[PDB]
């Protein structure tokens, strides 16, 4: 359908445009995810839907996905479409760093990758990106934490925490309860036990299923070890005693 | 009449409807009728009869084989190795005309040769190179 | 689709559209015929004339595309000329490029092979026509070829075309089993003409003028129409 | 034109939020043959159960459920072979391009995210079908050692240990889900294959003509792996050593 | 092709081998103005009914005729603008001929162009046919000609012509006239013989008045070029033809 | 009643011969407002009223420059006018630096008639749905022409279009041999060419801003009398 | 102009079997019969034409056709969608292999590229597949004599002795019995010949049939004698009396 | 007929069977489905205002932007959708700088929107004869505002249909008519900036779905002195503060 | 049958002064079957049941087996999960399937694995979809 504006073009009598609300109506069937920014840190998390203990543990294509030392990306739903956005973002990173002689912001990044989708839904012979993503990390030489959520309609809206995909509405109500714009968590381990605990309702205590990074000033990026995670998975359950 | 029996077991007699009456039901094609009926309400176990195994078919061939004759010189299982999963129901078929084929020539005594025949009687006649796939 | 476009077959294992294109060729109730010789051929096409304002020099179903070559159409005209034109334009290529003039066979190996291409890529509908040719080549002698909306082009000993290519032939193949010759004698470009006209009127039985019929003859470095006063020379028989 | 050339059903969604042409294509394969691929510690293998077995059909010269890419990587194709000889013609160049500019061989994680990104490329752009295909991979490197991957017609690739495809497979995993250790030398892998394939197919007779497979090893110490497709006689060796 | 059928879109042979998207057109031109084309024994002449659809229109201000490079007169019928289109192609290609072969344009090879540009709007799916019935007639060393035009391209060579809503009416006279003149008339006299037609053809539409325009091209009168006619000539005609029809 | 097909695109003839979509274009401008005019042998006029949304809002602009020796109005869609206008300025500009024997009025119609033809046979595209009015001046004097999306350009004395127009043209037909015999008196034909526009409307107050005029002649360059300078001409 | 890049055939029906493919080969089976088999030392292919009317010549319409002096092919299906693609096919062998190397191509990959002529048509916009499932026979030096079938999808199979068309199934049911693993030629043609005669009524005249082989070189035809590195054309068909004297034997 | 619309909606560039084409009007509705805006004429300045849809208490509502500058002396608001609005901004402000290069002065505002409202007709037909660029129209009713020399303090109301009117005050959203009434009988000709800024909030406390504060509306001003800017929260929390005594009774 | 509807559709609303009555009903599917009889003049409202949440499911079943042994304590909280969209009522089946599995014992003895053997079993009959696109 070179051109042809099949039904993406056809507005509705209600006003909406069918194939877009359809998209993120499809996104919720995929693995959840989550983001948090506390006082000085920023945190992310995902899951692995249960395999038969064959889903290759070593080189799995994961949910966190770096861009540089100071930015990452997590997402939800479709996967073959995820891999190109991850590419034609970090492309612009190596480019932006070059022809401006200094690295990216994040308010420069979410604008791009939230503006790109609009071209993949306001053009001909194109299907949208049936996907929803979020950005996370600091600007250079700045303590400030930021994450931005974006979705296929093309809008980007900052947050302090947010979840995407499956059973998020079973979750985010837990976070608005605990997390508050009053006062962050102090530091790293605080966010995590708060972060992980929120998942547990959809988790069946599969500690293997869930995978986590953090983000810190001076781009001290890292992913964490299942033991370090699992020893949070238990002591948090030790607190269940009532 | 389906709408009533479904309720005939529930909410009017349901305190005692399925008390001590213990139904069963036998069908084919479970995947076309209502999902209302198969559920734990009114049913327990959607159990299943597959075709037999090689060892199964020997028994089932040995048992309609009872009353035939003072036979001899038989190993009545290799026929099962001649014959893939077809049913544990049709094998009386091949057990049948084996007698008929000898009856056709009046030797009341039987043989393995006829089982080799009658087995091939059924499906070789009940039988497209467009393998575009790999 | 499956009954409107071409580039998708029926479920059966054929299609329906092009089978119609053969049918519009009979949308003028015209008949034609063509024959052979040692050095000569003939083609003819009965001409109708409704309301008499026409200029019957302008009316013509025939297009001598080049020296050594000749053709006549069937079906309607406007979808024929474009099939004739690129034909004429092509002889400005084979000659300018491969030295010399086109034989018929290379032409009706070509003018069909694109008609096939007009039924893969359906953007151009297939040309509503069956179509013939004539010539006097140098190796194989006076050769005829037929063409069509989908291209089972064939050489011939002779032809027949119209709404009545079932019995006009039967008035012809009657004696090419008797005379035991694909060839036909009386080589000169006149005597063979009466042969074409006498056997058809034997199949039809209608009288004519120079007004209503025509002529076309393939001859060495030649092809042309002419004056048809030789309707008379049949008269001497009975 | 648009109102009557149905160029719309491609590259669009359900109201319930999914795709048809892909869930069809992913199903369309299951009419086709069958193959497997595992990951032994010592080396790698594959296999393929054809169905085309007419007796005079030549089935001994070369093969069709299996191909190659370069001197260190191999696959196990499934699908329709008119839609396999193209991307492969686009793969084999890729190694002969990657070397051609970096004088080394491919980090195998990179090319499947070059082959998938043309399969995805059609099910978003245009109004074209995807390649109705699913692949296996088998390859070796140094920054990860051994590997094994699996793909799809949409473009969703995955790393996996021990896998089947095509037909009647959801039990095949469940037929081996108990039997897969992690030690896994080679010669205790092939016994699983026949123990896999010989409990799932049409005829337990299983003529060698109805079977193909390959192997990978490390036979030269501090040396590359030995791509070896097996040929009929040596296929038949292990075929009967098992005693069947 | 009655409904659930084939007439709607082009290039779909209805099962009697027809493009019913075409033959709807010839009703369109049939639902349009009248016009004619006549062969003098030394050239051509044309005519048309200009149509007063109101009082606010100006004589000799809004013609219904265009013209080829120097000689080839061309008229319209049915729809004007679609006609006006290809007449821009008329003046166009003939210059490509002139610049190249260093001469004016012959009329037979001319239709060999214009009888295909319209044919090449029949065969696609994403176009429309020219809803007209054009005429063009002119002069050359081989004499003079006249050519009627049909949208499917079925152009022939006539000696008399007609179109519009008054065809069978008008063309009857053209047949009932010529048999009384196998000579073939010269120019000035066929003029009034033709204006006899239009003031007779309009009998259909007596709700209204109208007017007309005239063409002119011959060897003895223009050197064989196209033009109109003014002054006493056509004024001596319109009253004449109006006089001899009462 | 019942649906018709054959309207889905601008390419199918009807069974009769209509291009059913085309008429639906021409529907809009009778559904649209009015913009009229007339001719003198030395002058000629445009005139059209205005609309609005509320009283807070201004009015639509309805009459557009294209050169000194030509100008036009519209009645219908706003975009298509700019397309033609932004097109039309170019040719009257193009002639003024290549031939500099200024552009006449009638041939302008004869090339933009051919604009719409090209955009009413192909697929991919749409017909410019406006019937506009236009004037000019040349060696041949002043003129006045009309437009339709068909391509039917027609040279005329005067004309009305838009809703509630019939009485005004009807007034003009009743009043024909008078307004044009004059020359050098532009401000009196308009006084007939306003009460013309007093035919069928409500206008229960000072139509000061609801209304606008331009004019040209043998001397008068194209200028749009707008604002309370128009108020005298009421 | 040609606004129909809309991909035909790209609509997998939900079963997963394509639409026109299974309709396209619905033709070729409705088409005439053919075959072609293999031996240890030579190859053969043949079919029959069905003139369908007497006066039409039946020697210009060569159903069998050459594409190299060492390869030759036939079909049985639709005709006019055959003679167009050979012209692409033989052009390829000059281009893709010869001009770049010098040699004529093997047949392990000519068929591959002829397939690529086919799948590029069942996948682009608004293009039907070619209504033919032909087969080629050729000779090499890494593999020598060989045979291949194709199909309008692109899947080429190798074979040993095969028929495709009207009554091919009856013939495939026939060959394998009276076939032999080393049926050399002059009995091969016989079993081949009669392999058709069962599949036909009307007339079995020697002029009715074409066939051909790939055997051993014959530089009596090579013409340009005076070059030992110019072997003979291994392909050559036969006339209508040297067939009609193996025919009097039966 | 029975179905005048559904049988002719799918034809994007098809006029109706009664004249007014479709997908524009389908594109003219959704402006209401979004979130209102408002702006007012004034000679000592100009005011603009919106809501922002504080969906959840996590969204840092200073981050949302229904409002943005074009240049130093021009500002635009938005409505409806927003992903389809960046592109016009990224084209709109481009003209002003270009006008400040090829001509080197400051650009008018009436010479701006014509090169914005033309842009949203590339579908179907084109503006200056060019063919097309984009499939579908896109619905955001904008509210430009800006000082100039020839006319001073102005605003316009964009519309994807290609129309625009020099309102002196106009709203958006489903609550437009529910308030635009209220402005018609309130807008005088000689008001002040401040009382207008006090006026506008009257509507937002009136129309809105929930009780408003700093983080439910924001505002932006105009001056020939400063040009264009916005008002931070505490400033917004002060014009609302001393709002009340005017409604003490 | 239409006449069986009318009088009742009449008898319902033809009755006024419902000082005491509550004429109510229920079914398993309405969205394609029932008329447009709905009017607050006749019928007011309509209230939904459907599958439960996890913590909803959590309230369900120890309370069943509260009247049952639990020979051993087998942390049912990790037994089930929201991902498996069970019926609300395959679970009394679960609760008794295991004692059935002790009916496949001489032991009248409670075990977690019995529940493990059951949900694996009963869902072998229940449907399952393809995670083809990993959507």
């Amino acid at each position: 359908m070179s051109g042809y504006d099949r039904a993406l073009s056809i507005f509705s009598p209600d006003g909406h445009i069918f194939q877009v609300e359809y998209a993120l109506e499809a996104v919720k069937r995929g693995t959840c995810a989550v983001g948090v920014k506390g006082k000085n840190c920023v945190v992310l998390g995902c899951e692995r839907r249960s395999t038969l203990k064959l889903q290759d543990t070593r080189i799995t294509p994961s949910k966190v996905s770096k861009i540089d030392s100071h930015v990452v990306l997590s997402f939800s739903g479709l996967n073959a479409d995820s891999r190109i956005l991850i590419e034609k973002a970090r492309v612009e990173a190596q480019s932006h760093r070059l022809t401006l002689e200094d690295p990216v912001t994040v308010e420069y990044l979410t604008r791009y990758v939230a503006g790109v989708q609009q071209r993949y839904t306001q053009s001909g012979g194109v299907r949208p990106f049936g996907v929803s993503t979020l950005i996370a990390g600091f600007d250079p030489r700045d303590d400030e934490p930021k994450l931005y959520q974006t979705e296929p309609s093309g809008i980007y809206s900052s947050w302090s925490a947010q979840t995407i995909g499956r059973n998020s509405k079973t979750v985010r109500e837990f976070l608005e309860k605990n997390y508050d714009r009053k006062e962050p968590p102090a530091t790293v381990e605080e966010c995590v036990k708060l972060t992980v605990r929120s998942l547990l309702e959809v988790v069946q205590t599969g500690a293997k299923n869930i995978e986590i990074t953090v983000v810190k000033p001076d781009s001290d990026i890292v992913a964490l070890s299942s033991e370090e995670i699992n020893q949070y998975v238990t002591q948090i359950e030790q607190e269940k005693q009532e | 009449v389906q709408r009533t029996m479904l309720e005939l077991l529930n909410q009017l007699d349901g305190f005692e409807t399925s008390k001590n009456i213990k139904i069963i039901m036998a069908t084919n094609r479970l995947d076309i009728l209502d999902p209302a009926l198969l559920r734990p309400g009114r049913i327990d176990r959607k159990i299943e009869f597959p075709p037999p195994s090689v060892a199964a078919r020997a028994e089932i061939l040995r048992i309609h084989s009872r009353k035939m004759n003072l036979t001899r010189g038989i190993n009545l299982r290799k026929v099962a190795e001649k014959m893939n999963g077809c049913s544990g129901a049709d094998v009386k078929g091949v057990c049948t005309e084996a007698g008929m084929y000898a009856l056709r020539e009046r030797r009341i005594h039987v043989t393995q040769e006829d089982f080799e025949l009658a087995v091939g009687k059924v499906m070789n006649k009940n039988q497209s190179v467009a393998k575009l796939f790999k | 689709g499956y009954d409107r476009h071409i580039t998708i077959f029926s479920p059966e294992g054929r299609l329906y559209q092009v089978e119609y294109a053969f049918k519009a060729t009979n949308q003028t109730n015209i008949n034609s015929l063509a024959v052979r010789g040692k050095d000569c051929t003939v083609v003819i096409s009965q001409k109708k004339v409704p309301d008499k304002l026409l200029d019957p020099t302008t009316v013509s179903y025939i297009f001598c595309i080049s020296r050594t070559i000749g053709m006549v159409v069937n079906g309607p005209i406007p979808d024929a000329r474009n099939a004739a034109l690129r034909a004429k334009a092509e002889a400005a290529e084979f000659r300018y490029k491969y030295g010399y003039d086109m034989p018929c066979d290379v032409l009706a190996k070509r003018m069909a092979n694109l008609s096939q291409i007009y039924t893969q890529r359906a953007y151009m509908r297939p040309l509503g026509v069956i179509l013939t040719f004539v010539s006097v080549d140098e190796e194989l002698g006076p050769s005829i070829y037929k063409t069509d909306p989908a291209g089972y082009y064939v050489g011939y000993k002779a032809t027949a075309t119209g709404p009545k290519q079932q019995e006009i032939t039967t008035n012809l193949e009657n004696h090419f089993k008797k005379s035991k010759i694909d060839h036909i004698n009386e080589e000169s470009w006149e005597k063979v003409v009466e042969f074409a006209i006498t056997h058809m009127i034997d199949a039809l039985g209608t009288e004519f003028s120079k007004n209503d019929l025509e002529v076309g003859v393939a001859t060495k470095d030649k092809f042309f129409t002419l004056s048809a006063e030789n309707i008379e020379e049949r008269l001497v028989a009975i | 034109m648009g109102s009557r050339r149905y160029d719309s059903r491609t590259t669009i969604f359900s109201p319930e939020g999914r795709l048809y042409q892909v869930e069809y294509a992913l199903e369309s394969i299951s009419h086709a043959g069958t193959a497997i691929g595992i990951m032994a510690s010592d080396g790698i293998v594959l296999a393929a159960e054809r169905k085309v077995t007419s007796t005079l059909l030549e089935q001994d010269t070369s093969t069709e459920k299996l191909y190659k890419l370069n001197d260190k990587i191999a696959v196990a194709v499934a699908g329709l072979t008119a839609d396999a000889e193209i991307l492969i013609n686009t793969a084999r160049i890729h190694a002969q391009n990657y070397l051609k500019t970096y004088n080394e061989d491919i980090p195998v994680e990179i090319l499947v995210r070059r082959l998938s990104d043309i399969k995805q490329g059609y099910t978003q752009h245009g109004g074209l079908r995807p390649f109705g295909v699913s692949f296996i991979y088998a390859g070796y490197d140094d920054r990860y050692g051994y590997q094994l991957y699996t793909s799809n017609p949409s473009g969703n690739y995955t790393g996996w240990k021990a896998i089947s495809v095509g037909a009647n497979t959801s039990a095949a995993q469940t037929l081996l889900q108990m039997d897969y250790k992690d030690d896994m030398k080679v010669d205790d892998a092939i016994e699983l294959a026949l123990k896999t394939l010989s409990k799932t197919t049409d005829s337990s007779a299983l003529t060698y003509d109805r079977l193909e497979f390959a192997t990978i090893r490390k036979g030269a110490n501090d040396g590359e792996v030995y791509q070896k497709i097996f040929k009929p006689q040596e296929i038949k060796d292990i075929l009967v050593k098992t005693g069947i | 092709s009655i409904g659930t059928g084939y007439d709607l879109s082009n290039s779909v042979f209805s099962p009697d081998g027809r493009n019913f998207q075409v033959e709807y057109a010839v009703k369109a031109v049939e639902n349009g103005t009248t016009s004619i084309g006549i062969k003098c024994n030394d050239g051509v002449v044309f005519a048309v009914e200009k149509l007063i659809t109101s009082k606010l229109l100006v004589p000799q201000k809004n013609v219904k005729i265009q013209v080829v490079d120097r000689h080839i007169g061309c008229v319209y019928s049915g729809l004007i603008p679609d006609g006006r289109h290809l007449v821009n192609r008329g003046r166009e290609e003939a210059a490509s001929f002139k610049k190249l072969y260093k001469t004016p344009i012959p009329i037979p090879a001319f239709a060999d162009r214009l009888g295909q540009y319209v044919q090449a709007h029949t065969l696609y799916n994403s176009v429309r046919p020219f809803g007209v019935s054009t005429i063009f007639g002119g002069v050359d060393k081989n004499g003079a000609h006249l050519y009627m035009l049909e949208p499917s391209g079925s152009y022939w060579g006539y000696k008399g012509a007609a179109t519009g809503k008054g065809r069978q009416s008008a063309k009857a006279e053209l047949e009932k006239l010529v048999d009384h003149h196998p000579e073939g008339l010269s120019a000035r006299e066929a003029v009034k013989q033709a204006a006899k037609i239009i003031y007779l053809a309009h009998e259909d539409n007596k709700e209204k008045d109208f007017e007309l325009e005239i063409s002119w091209c011959s060897l003895s009168e223009t050197n064989g070029l196209h033009k109109f006619v003014k002054g006493d000539l056509l004024q001596e005609a319109i009253d004449f033809a109006q006089k001899e029809i009462n | 009643m019942f649906r018709n097909n054959y309207d889905g695109d601008t390419v199918t003839f009807s069974p009769t011969g209509r291009l059913f979509q085309v008429e639906y274009a021409l529907e809009a401008i009778k559904q649209g407002s009015v913009t009229v005019g007339l001719r003198s042998n030395t002058h000629a006029v445009l005139v059209a009223l205005k609309r609005n949304a509320d009283e807070l809002s201004s009015y639509q602009k309805k009459i557009i420059k294209c050169d000194e020796h030509m100008g036009l109005s519209l009645a219908g869609l706003a975009p298509d006018a700019r397309v033609l206008s932004n097109y039309l300025r170019q040719q009257c500009n193009y002639s003024s630096l290549v031939f500099n024997r200024k552009l006449a009025v009638e041939r302008a119609g004869h090339l933009l008639c051919d604009k719409a033809q090209k955009n009413t046979q192909s697929y991919g595209g749409r017909p410019y749905g406006v019937g506009l009015l236009i004037i000019g001046y040349d060696k041949s004097g002043a003129h006045l022409l009309e437009f339709q999306p068909s391509g039917n350009v027609t040279e005329l004395y005067g004309t009305a279009i838009g809703a509630r127009s019939q009485g005004a043209k009807t007034y003009l037909e009743r009043t024909l041999d008078t307004f044009i015999k004059i020359d050098g008196n532009p401000d009196e034909l308009i006084k007939a060419g306003v009460e013309a526009i007093s035919q069928s409307l409500r206008d229960e107050s000072l139509t000061v801003d609801n209304l606008s005029i331009a004019i040209v002649g043998k001397d008068t360059p194209f200028t749009i009398y707008d604002g309370e300078a128009v108020a005298k001409y009421i | 102009m040609t606004d129909r890049y809309s991909f035909s055939l790209t609509t997998f029906s939900p079963s997963g079997k394509l639409g026109q493919i299974d309709y396209a080969l619905t033709a070729v089976k409705q088409g005439v019969t053919s075959l072609g088999i293999k031996a240890t030392n030579g190859v053969v292919i043949a079919t029959e034409k069905k003139s369908s009317s007497p006066l039409a010549m039946s020697e210009t319409l060569s159903k069998v056709s050459l594409l190299t002096p060492d390869i030759g092919a036939v079909y049985s299906g639709m005709g006019p969608d055959y003679r167009v693609l050979v012209d692409k096919s033989r052009k390829v062998a000059h281009t893709s292999y010869k001009r770049i190397y010098g040699e004529y191509p093997p047949t392990k990959l000519l068929v591959s590229e002829v397939a690529k002529i086919m799948q590029e048509a069942t996948q682009s916009g608004g293009v039907r597949p070619f209504g033919v499932s032909l087969l080629i026979a050729g000779h090499d030096e890494f593999n020598g004599f060989s045979l291949y079938q194709v199909d309008p999808s692109g899947s080429y199979f190798p074979w040993k002795a095969t028929a495709i068309g009207k009554g091919s199934v009856a013939a495939k049911t026939f060959l394998e019995k009276r076939w032999n693993d080393e049926l050399e030629l002059e009995d091969a043609i016989h079993i081949a010949l009669l392999t058709l005669k069962e599949s036909v009524e009307g007339e079995f005249n020697g002029d009715t049939i074409e066939l051909a082989i790939i055997g051993d070189e014959n530089p009596d035809l090579l013409g340009y004698t005076g070059i030992p590195t110019d072997k003979g054309p291994r392909f050559r068909k036969l006339t209508s009396q040297e067939i009609n004297d193996r025919l009097e034997a039966l | 007929m029975f179905l005048t619309r559904s049988e002719y909606d799918r034809g994007v560039s098809t006029f109706s069977p009664e004249g007014r084409l479709f997908q524009v009007e389908y594109s003219l509705e959704a402006i209401k489905l979004g979130s209102t805006a408002i702006g007012i004429a004034t000679k000592e300045g100009v005011v603009l205002g919106v809501e922002k849809r504080a969906t959840s208490p996590l969204l840092e509502s200073d981050s949302i932007e229904k409002i943005v500058e074009i240049d130093r002396h021009i500002g635009c608001a938005m409505s409806g959708l927003t992903a389809d609005a960046r592109s016009m901004i990224e084209h709109a402000r481009t003209a002003a700088v270009t006008h400040n290069l090829y001509y080197d002065e400051d650009i008018n505002v009436e010479s701006l929107t014509q090169s914005v409202c033309d842009l949203a007709l590339r579908f179907g037909e084109g503006a200056s004869g060019e063919e097309r660029l984009m499939s579908r129209p896109f619905g955001v009713a904008l509210l430009i505002a800006g000082h100039d020399a020839d006319d001073g303090y102005q605003l316009f109301h964009a519309e994807p249909s290609g129309t625009f009117y020099r309102y002196n005050a106009k709203a958006i959203g489903s609550g437009s008519e529910g308030a635009q009434a209220e402005l018609l009988n309130e807008w005088h000709s000689s008001l002040t900036l401040k009382e207008a800024e006090l006026l506008v909030l009257k509507i937002l406390k009136q129309v809105m779905e929930e009780k408003l504060d700093e983080n439910n509306a924001q505002l932006s001003c105009i001056t020939k002195q400063d040009g264009f800017k916005i008002y931070d929260n505490e400033k917004t929390a002060e014009l609302i503060k001393e709002l009340k005594e005017k409604e003490a009774a | 049958i239409q006449r069986t509807m009318l009088e009742l559709l009449n008898q319902l609303d033809g009755f006024d002064d419902r000082g005491d009555v509550k004429v109510i009903m229920a079914t398993n599917k309405i969205e394609t079957l029932d008329p447009a009889l709905i009017r607050p003049g006749r019928i007011d409202r309509k209230i939904l049941f459907e599958n439960p949440d996890l913590s909803t499911k959590k309230k369900i079943l120890g309370i069943h087996t509260s009247k049952m042994n639990l020979s051993e304590d087998v942390n049912l909280e990790t037994l089930v999960t929201t991902k498996d969209d069970l019926s609300g009522a395959d679970i009394q089946a679960m609760c008794t399937e295991a004692g059935l599995l002790a009916l496949r014992e001489r032991r009248m003895q409670v075990t977690a694995e019995d529940f493990k053997q059951a949900k694996e079993r009963v869902m072998k009959n229940k449907v399952e979809e393809n995670l083809e696109g990993l959507y």
